[PDB]
């Protein structure tokens, strides 16, 4: 699976840019698709979201209205046409994928992103802290905070637990409260309450650094947290 | 409102009517039994050709009060409520009747002479709907009516089903009108669906492309061109003779015309009742199932 | 002489058989059945609140 | 002669000591024991989209998820609480008459009329479910594929002959055979030792899946098993024919525990289900209904009455709550 | 609910791809290719053009189906309400074997195949279009033979037509339903490619009859 995104670069304020994601190892057409997007050394802030068959489109409320998102089945390419770019739209840009029945990742695998620069209600999900050194070997939890109670009727509680090497892109590690991606090794776990969340890692070895981000999906739109990150 | 004779008339209506009634009656039931009892599953043209019985039921349940006013002493003993609702609920079955009937020619039309392989047995839905949608109409149209006679309308007397001036109800008059020419158009539907049901039966059983039941095609084409013929004999002549009964009744004058007008009319009415009972004798008789049925128990 | 030789040895095996009666086995099926009663939805009819039906 | 001789004498013997250590019938002993009155169960779900007579069904592992076979070649997986079809699979054979859901969820394995057993892989990286693999090696028709785990399924034919397979290899690793008519259904004992095959010989024979050694051999019936399955706890297994005879043997008395007939019922049984508890023996007869006996007592106490066509296939979940059942309607109905 | 919104999304996909795919298999002709073996069925196979085989063949605008279930080598009673449905049964019949023996001839085995199969409970609104092969063969061969041998009620000249006349009627009479279904009998050519024609014109007249049983009128 391989997804890749081209369009990035730098451009004047009040421009008008276009991002393509190519898809190539899945079948695109079974799949939704999110656009989100992390500014630089801020965190991940979600962008927009289309379902399998370009039925339902939803947006940022943010920027609602002045991106537009676009489908290709036949081909397998997923378009963001951007209208009007402010000096807040500078970013790095990701393509994920995401397909809904019972039981399904929806945050499985990433793209690789695109870089772009531009020249000069709502659920709270809070993470403690930025930064917390550690060394290998050392069990180490982290933990965040949110708004409402996730915990839907359903009796699932829609919380993602990602993680972001330096250099590299996001990997998913959990998807609801304790429920491994696909290829993770075990040591991870996820546990909590409602609106008090817990990660923690056993066993901790040196590729485990970076930053981790945990996410609410329950409604659009979908709010990430700020994101701590591991030192060591 | 000339007083004229009407003995022989009330005679002719009377036992007509009745013949009509009894069969009609006996039909009917027969059809809903064979519609309900043993037919599990139903097809569009089934669900017409039921409405088109309950539709027939209830003009058959009101022909008994036409025929003991026609036979007590010619004038109506009740008040002028019953008489307008059944005037009323007359016309609007034999209507609901004859659109039915169209309907049933069309969907044939499409199931026969175009239809290549099936569609799924799934034209039941726009059947139900379009069985709702007729209903609702005409029950709509019987209650603004009625309510607009009872009350608006001043004229109670103790005579019914007598001719009437329409100066002081004319959109009753614009209405019948409206009827008469959509009816006409329905019938010339119904007429261009049989004959070509028709002519692609005998195309095909002429062609003969195969020994067996060669001549079920020719006897179903038969069978179309008798149930045109039958519709055609039962319902032409009367909305024919209403073209000129409308524009009688609506302008003055004298009533030596009216007495023929009248009793071309009753005549008319009676050759259109007369389909209410042969309707249901005519799905017996073309159904070669049905008919092999009848021919094995008698 | 080998044709049903086979199926000699296989009625042979099938007449060695560690035979536990009808009544030591009807019990079985009793205790069963009457052990996992309460935990059977069918049986005894669930609130609706647990129901997800 | 001397080996019909031999074989006669045999079975004389053997069911003359079978006979004359029987105790007394399961009635006897159950008659005190109250009954259950009437087991009222309503459509609580009803699944609509298959367009052809469906033939099979396997519950989820999770009692929440399910696959079906239709006959215009579709293998639905729903999602039994929402009605929501999870995944739909264009089989390659139209003619498919029984079929499985792994113990794990990654897999379905199914087949029919193509001498072939198909299996399915769900939880792929590409999002769709591809063909795992296909078994291959029956020389007649299929029925009751049944996964033991991931890598390792049992199927049965119309050749007189079971078979155990390795899907890793693709190689039928052990082969059953001394029946002596189509092999009509079979059943995986809860504890993955042994296992039940129902024949058109009407008879039942228990097989050990390693030893691949004829353990036992079952009669009472008197046209071909149309389906089985086993008891809970493992020790007793239900059998259906056309004659419309329920039949309840014991793996350890070797003769029939109970009957399950009643004389209005006329059509044969399609399919064979128990309840969690092995209290309600649920049967999909022929005509077009299902019946929930009391396994202990052999009365009709529930009829679940919808399905306008012969019910086809039933399957009651692990944790008992509710019940689906696929008819030849096209309908699939979850009873609860 | 977000994640339950797009579920039942996918499950309305999931519907309407099975709708049209429901929608395309309803549009096409059913055959049920059956015969005694020796009946040369094969022949038939290759003038369209183990376990089950599907022949998929287009002809005039219409698709056609025809499953042979002649490496079955199993009891028709579990699997042959699968094919209830079909539009038509193919049945196949040797004319050279009213002599030659399998005890007893072919000729009977044929006769009781086809009167087990046309008086099938699951059979019963369902055309049969029968091929009567070896027809040259046939010809010749009674021209030695009498007929007398296969059928000693029969009274007629040793000739290719009242003979065939003669087997095509005792085909006919093991109908019983005959106002519900109907045969189909035809000669089989070589070089003519009529047969393909023949199966055409059947299933053709086998879908009117359909129409017409539907409409009311006939
Ligand atoms: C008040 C006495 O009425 C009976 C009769 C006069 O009848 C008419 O003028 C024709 C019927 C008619 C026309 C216009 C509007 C409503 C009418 O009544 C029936 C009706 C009700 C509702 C709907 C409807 O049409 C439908 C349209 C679409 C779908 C379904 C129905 C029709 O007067 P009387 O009994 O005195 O007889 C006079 C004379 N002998 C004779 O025969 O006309």
């Amino acid at each position: 699976v391989q997804l890749v995104e081209s369009g990035g670069g730098l451009v004047q304020p009040g421009g008008s840019r276009k991002l393509s994601c190519s898809a190539s190892g899945f079948a695109f057409s079974s799949f939704g698709m999110h656009w989100v997007r992390q500014a630089p050394e801020k965190g991940l802030e979600w962008v927009a979201y289309i379902s399998s068959g370009s039925g339902t489109i939803y947006y940022a409320d943010t920027v609602k209205g002045r991106f537009t998102i676009s489908r290709d089945d036949p081909k397998n390419t997923l378009f963001l046409q951007m209208t009007s770019l402010r000096s807040e739209d500078t970013a790095m840009y990701y393509c994920v994928r995401s397909i809904y029945y019972y039981g399904s990742s929806p945050f499985d695998f990433w793209g690789q992103g695109t870089t772009l620069t531009v020249s000069s209600s709502d659920i709270v999900m809070t993470q403690a802290t930025s930064s917390v050194p550690v060394t290998p070997g050392e069990s180490v939890s982290i933990s965040c905070r949110s708004s409402k109670s996730l915990l839907h009727s359903n009796g699932n509680t829609y919380l993602y637990w990602f993680l972001q090497r330096p250099g590299q892109s996001p990997q998913l590690l959990i998807y609801r409260m304790s429920n491994l991606a696909s290829g993770v090794p075990d040591r991870f776990s996820g546990s909590g309450s409602g609106t008090a969340f817990t990660l923690t890692i056993s066993r901790l070895e040196a590729e485990d650094v970076g930053v981790y981000y945990c996410m609410q999906h329950l409604e659009y739109p979908l709010t990430f947290g700020a994101g701590t990150k591991l030192e060591l | 409102t000339c007083p004229m004779d009407e003995k022989l008339l009330s005679t002719v209506l009377t036992t007509s009517y009745s013949v009509i009634f009894i069969v009609g009656l006996v039909g009917n039931i027969i059809a809903l039994y064979v519609f309900l009892g043993i037919h599990r599953k139903r097809n569009s043209i089934q669900i017409y050709l039921l409405n088109v019985a309950i539709a027939d039921l209830l003009l058959i349940f009101c022909l008994p009060f036409r025929i003991m006013y026609h036979i007590n002493q010619n004038k109506w003993t009740l008040g002028v409520i019953l008489c307008k609702v059944v005037g009323t609920l007359f016309y609007m079955n034999m209507y609901i009747s004859i659109i039915l009937l169209g309907f049933i020619s069309l969907d044939r039309y499409i199931k026969i002479n175009r239809s290549i392989q099936q569609r799924k047995a799934i034209t039941t839905k726009q059947s139900i709907y379009v069985c709702c949608i007729v209903w609702m109409l005409a029950l709509g149209g019987f209650l603004t009516m009625i309510i607009l006679t009872l009350k608006k309308g001043g004229h109670n007397s103790t005579m019914c089903f007598h001719y009437r001036d329409k100066h002081n109800a004319k959109g009753e008059a614009i209405f019948n009108f409206i009827l008469v020419v959509m009816f006409w158009l329905i019938f010339l539907l119904i007429i261009l669906s049989y004959i070509k049901i028709g002519k692609n039966l005998l195309r095909i059983s002429k062609r003969r492309s195969k020994f067996p039941n060669s001549g079920k095609y020719a006897t179903t084409a038969r069978n179309s061109f008798i149930v045109l013929i039958i519709f055609t004999i039962c319902f032409v002549p009367y909305h024919a003779f209403r073209f000129i009964y409308i524009s009688s009744q609506l302008n003055v004058s004298s009533c030596y015309w009216k007495e023929i007008v009248h009793k071309t009319n009753e005549i008319m009415l009676v050759l259109s009742s007369f389909n209410s009972c042969l309707d249901p004798v005519m799905y017996f008789l073309m159904s070669s199932n049905i008919r092999k049925i009848m021919c094995q128990l008698l | 002489i080998a044709q049903a030789r086979k199926l000699v040895e296989q009625l042979k095996m099938e007449a060695n058989i560690d035979r536990i009666k009808v009544s030591k086995a009807a019990a079985d099926l009793m205790a069963y059945c009457e052990a996992h009663a309460k935990e059977d939805p069918l049986l005894t009819p669930v609130p609706a609140s647990e129901n997800p039906f | 002669d001397q080996l019909r001789q031999e074989a006669e004498q045999l079975k004389n013997q053997i069911r003359d000591a079978r006979k004359a250590c029987a105790d007394a019938t399961l009635s006897q002993i159950t008659n005190n024991i109250d009954p259950v009155g009437r087991i009222q169960m309503r459509t609580r779900r009803t699944l609509r989209g298959h367009l052809a007579k469906i033939y099979a069904m396997h519950w989820g592992t999770d009692s929440r998820l399910l696959v079906s076979a239709s006959q215009d070649g579709k293998l639905i997986i729903w999602d039994s609480y929402t009605t929501n079809k999870v995944h739909a699979i264009p089989l390659r054979s139209s003619w498919v008459m029984t079929c499985a859901y792994a113990p794990s969820g990654n897999y379905v394995a199914c087949g029919g009329l193509d001498n072939i057993c198909s299996i399915y892989n769900l939880k792929t990286r590409e999002g769709n479910v591809r063909v795992s693999r296909e078994l291959a090696g029956h020389t007649g028709y299929l029925s009751c594929c049944r996964f033991l785990d991931d890598n390792q399924i049992v199927t049965s034919s119309g050749d007189t002959t079971c078979a155990l397979w390795d899907i890793e290899t693709g190689q039928q690793t052990t082969t059953f055979t001394g029946h002596t008519g189509d092999v009509m259904s079979l059943s995986l004992a809860p504890d993955t030792r042994l296992f039940v095959s129902g024949a058109c010989d009407a008879s039942a024979k228990l097989w050990d899946v390693r030893e691949g050694m004829c353990r036992q051999t079952f009669t009472g019936h008197e046209s071909d098993i149309n389906a089985i399955c086993f008891f809970p706890n493992g020790n007793a297994f239900a059998t259906g024919s056309d004659d419309a005879t329920c039949r309840l043997f014991d793996l350890r008395a070797d003769q029939e525990l109970m009957t399950y007939s009643h004389d209005n019922i006329i059509c044969g049984i399609t399919s064979v289900s128990f309840s969690k508890s092995g209290r309600l023996l649920l049967a999909g007869y022929d005509d077009f209904n299902c019946n929930v006996w009391d396994a202990l007592k052999a009365d009709r106490a529930g009829v679940l009455a919808g399905h306008d066509n012969r019910v086809s296939c039933l399957g009651v979940t692990d944790d008992g709550m509710a019940v689906a059942t696929g008819s030849w309607d096209s309908f699939l109905k979850i009873w609860n | 609910s977000a994640e339950d919104k797009a579920a039942v999304e996918r499950s309305k996909m999931i519907d309407r791809n099975l709708r049209e795919d429901g929608e395309k298999a309803a549009r096409e002709v059913k055959l049920l290719l059956l015969g005694a073996g020796e009946s040369g069925k094969s022949t038939i196979v290759k003038q369209m053009k183990t376990g089950i085989v599907e022949t998929h063949f287009t002809f005039k605008d219409l698709h056609f189906k025809m499953f042979d279930v002649g490496g079955q080598r199993s009891e028709r009673k579990k699997w042959i309400h699968c094919f209830e449905g079909v539009t038509a049964i193919i049945f196949c019949v040797a004319l050279s074997d009213y002599d030659l023996v399998l005890e007893m001839n072919r000729m009977h085995e044929s006769m009781k195949l086809f009167d087990s199969i046309c008086n099938n409970k699951w059979f019963t609104d369902t055309s049969i279009i029968l091929f009567l092969n070896k027809k040259d063969l046939f010809e010749e061969k009674i021209k030695k033979s009498p007929l007398t041998i296969c059928y000693p009620e029969y009274a007629g000249s040793n000739t290719y037509e009242e003979a065939a006349a003669y087997i095509q009627c005792q085909f006919e009479d093991l109908n019983k339903r005959k106002d519900t279904k109907e045969i189909y009998t035809h000669f089989t050519c070589a070089t003519d490619t009529k047969n393909v024609q023949f199966v055409f014109d059947a299933v053709t007249d086998v879908i009117i009859k359909n129409n017409l049983k539907d409409c009311g009128l006939f």
